[PDB]
């Protein structure tokens, strides 16, 4: 019996959340937009390609200068770049090639990076004697790094193969808080702009919004048949969207708490690695496993345009904060710029 | 099982009381928020060469 | 793609920050013999 | 009088090819010598430059493994005289033991090829290098002869040197081939 | 004309270290060429130097044992332009096989390092060495990379060279590994 209650009850309590979200369906996205000019033709072009990494590179991240920019790769080196003189201005060495994912802080005096050790390293980029040597070493997880953003200088928050999320005070090397939650792998995350929430794409084919401050879930996000490997915000901070490996990008909404939009096309079977909007957040920049990266009208649902430049997976993206640039990283060990 | 199903119950139900928005304000304010930004975002416009950075020509 | 040798033979590494320049002129007779032809001829 | 200079009329085949050898799978590529003067104690090694990563976490950049070109016979100790084909044989010892037809050209390697020997008028030893990239290992293919008989002397015929034709040749990988022998043998 | 000098731009990495490496404990220091020029017919040897004693009470100075360094699979010829990791493989057949972490210290050894090749402009032989007494010996470390990619050339920084960073590493002795594995397989 009571086993049945609780099961029971659970079922009940998703149809409220279920005829709530229909509620609220009164129109689609497409139809709204249906009265917009389409975008136009996206034909862009390589400005740059940055060469330097001997191996995959697993993740980049642009600065908040949108010049700067850092990238980690399995030739165990996180390479802090000048986009503009394509001049390595650091290469940092690591203690292990397994690294997953890199990230730029805010203020452009840290960057971290982690992987399958299972620690968060935070680099110093200022040190007292002009050299490049970790500062921290954030330890407390059970499972692979697959994220990591700055709040800023003294916070990070991570997400993690172990099913968690957490909040860290580098100062202290501390885990301030622990977001439980997920039922799977969760493998990327994405800071609000404001930072006062975040989302985190799961191997539950879930997203979850998570009060920074509360520590809580406050929104659970359905629709991915398969895993969630990027997820992005949309520019505004009330809506995001998030690519999976059933070959689908989806845009939600946070306020009306449900899905406004698939982005897909036959001839596209493969995974998206990496999702990123443009500046004003009409375009989508979707990374795929087939070497492309697709350009999507997030409005209107169709394809604007394809980046092929790369011989191996795009396996990470970016759009600098002045709109100006997008950044493509490559299991091909090549980054390339597009305007 | 009990220990679980407790942790999705008491989970949904603080799901379940939210504010919620219509869909169609909600699409026709992104739509907004694009065609407000529309001016600061140089990947629709393929950029004038004077304007970007990383095509080194400029004036010439 | 980059290859490490070309089919002529050729090397592609260049040997940076070489922090002990000296050594060069430890064994002067290799550098002298390994310059380009314009470069003993001139010193000549 | 620097010997490296002799490596001028040192060629090496444009192309390494593989192909079938009285039941072998072998990689192949040609050697020759423009002059009637010698290399003297020739012989050819060549190494396979592809990256690695070890288990426990290491990446090491431009990894060299030596591949086997007559070392324990002596017979990478060459006389050169016409045009030689170098045999590396695609044995359970090999680097190319698990890599097909298919998977060759999604594979990122490097085969650096050194000839080393006396030029024979300076005492002095010469190293000739060269190097064939994923993508110019032809699969199926064998080289075009070059030898022909004249009056009193055998005739090389340079124009040919670098030349090769396709043969019928199994797409499966040296172990697969192996994997089909077993059961062969064991009916 | 002396081939010696030609040592001088012949460098090796300040420090010898251990760590696992593909399931195998291994010894491994670092050696490099300044130059663009070449060191034809190279090769690497390296013997331990430690005094010893027979069961029949001969006492033998600074007694000369071979360590393997790539003897049988000629892995110690070296194809040398950036900077190469030279790795012993401490098995059954080493003299580290009885040495743990904890012992190594307060072991009395040397090893010497030699490498020999020919200058690339003159045909004569040059000889560099250098030595690795037991407290450079860096137990549980990995030598940092040097090598990146620019347009067209692979570059090499020589800042980093003699550079190690610690990494996780057993202080089991290599036969004390092996006993571990044999009981992992036998279960
Ligand atoms: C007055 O001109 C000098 C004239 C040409 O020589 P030049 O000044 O152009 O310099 C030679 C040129 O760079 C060759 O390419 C080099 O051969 P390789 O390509 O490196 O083989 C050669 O080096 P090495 O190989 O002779 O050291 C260089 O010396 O030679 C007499
Ligand atoms: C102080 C002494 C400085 C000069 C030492 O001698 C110097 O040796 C180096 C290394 O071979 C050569 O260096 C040469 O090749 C290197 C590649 O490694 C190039 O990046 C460099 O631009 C070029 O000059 C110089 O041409 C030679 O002049
Ligand atoms: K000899
Ligand atoms: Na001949
Ligand atoms: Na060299």
């Amino acid at each position: 019996s009571e086993l049945d209650q609780l099961r029971q009850e659970a079922e009940q309590l998703k149809n409220q959340i279920r005829d709530a979200r229909k509620a609220c369906a009164d129109a689609t996205l497409s139809q709204i937009t249906n009265n917009i000019d389409p975008v136009g033709r996206i034909q862009m072009r390589t400005r740059r390609t940055l060469r330097g990494h001997l191996a995959k590179i697993y993740a980049m991240h642009w600065g908040t200068d949108s010049r700067l920019l850092v990238s980690a790769s399995q030739d165990g080196k996180l390479i802090i770049w000048d986009s503009y003189t394509t001049n390595k201005v650091h290469a940092i060495p690591l203690r292990s090639s397994w690294v997953m994912t890199c990230a730029y802080a805010p203020s452009g005096n840290y960057v971290a990076c982690g992987g399958l050790d299972n620690i968060c390293s935070i680099y110093n980029l200022k040190t007292r004697e002009g050299n490049v040597r970790v500062s921290r070493e954030l330890a407390g997880h059970t499972g692979y790094l697959s994220c990591c953003r700055f709040l800023d200088d003294n916070q990070i928050v991570t997400s993690s193969g172990d099913t968690t999320c957490a909040l860290w005070d580098i100062e202290t090397g501390q885990q301030t808080t622990t977001f439980t939650g997920h039922t799977g792998d969760v493998m990327s995350l994405s800071l609000a702009p404001d930072t006062r929430l975040f989302v985190s794409g799961a191997c539950d084919a879930s997203a979850k919004l998570w009060d920074v401050r509360e520590g809580m879930c406050r929104q659970t996000f359905t629709g991915h048949e398969s895993d969630i490997n990027a997820i992005c915000f949309f520019p505004n901070g009330n809506a995001f969207a998030t690519g999976s490996d059933d070959a689908t990008c989806r845009l939600f909404d946070l306020r009306a708490d449900q899905e406004l939009m698939t982005y897909s096309h036959d001839n596209i079977i493969c995974g998206i690695t990496s999702v990123s909007f443009s500046k004003s957040g009409r375009l989508l920049l979707a990374g795929y496993d087939d070497f492309n990266c697709n350009v999507w009208d997030a409005l209107k649902a169709d394809r604007a345009g394809v980046l092929a430049g790369h011989d191996n997976r795009v396996s990470c993206l970016g759009v600098t904060d002045d709109g100006m640039a997008v950044a493509t990283g490559s299991w091909d060990s090549f980054l390339k710029i597009w305007n | 099982s009990i220990a679980q199903a407790r942790k999705l119950v008491e989970q949904l139900k603080m799901e379940a009381n939210i504010d919620r928005i219509k869909v169609s304000k909600a699409a026709a304010d992104l739509m907004a928020y694009c065609e407000a930004h529309a001016k600061e975002d140089p990947l629709l416009t393929p950029v004038p060469a004077s304007e970007n950075p990383f095509r080194e020509k400029k004036f010439f | 793609i980059q290859r490490y040798v070309r089919k002529d033979g050729k090397c592609n590494v260049h040997h940076g920050n070489v922090r002990e320049t000296y050594r060069y002129l430890t064994d002067i007779f290799t550098t002298l013999v390994d310059l380009k032809w314009r470069f003993n001829l001139l010193i000549f | 009088s620097q010997p490296k200079k002799r490596a001028e009329t040192l060629v090496f085949s444009t192309h390494a090819v593989i192909s079938m050898r009285d039941g072998k799978l072998c990689l192949m590529f040609r050697v020759g010598d423009l002059r009637n003067s010698h290399i003297v104690e020739a012989s050819i090694r060549a190494k396979l430059i592809k990256s690695k990563q070890t288990s426990e976490g290491e990446f090491i950049p431009l990894n060299q493994t030596d591949i086997n070109v007559g070392y324990y016979t002596g017979d990478d100790r060459l006389f050169l005289v016409s045009p030689l084909i170098i045999s590396h044989e695609i044995n359970q010892q090999s680097p190319f033991w698990e890599i097909s037809k298919a998977q060759l050209p999604k594979e990122e390697l490097e085969i650096v090829v050194i000839l080393e020997g006396m030029v024979e008028a300076t005492g002095m030893t010469c190293q000739a290098r060269s190097s064939y990239i994923t993508s110019e290992i032809l699969w199926g293919y064998r080289f075009t002869p070059v030898l022909t008989l004249e009056d009193g002397f055998y005739e090389v015929d340079y124009n040919s040197f670098h030349e090769t034709y396709e043969t019928s040749t199994p797409s499966l990988s040296a172990k697969e081939l192996a994997e089909l022998a077993n059961r062969a043998e064991s009916n």
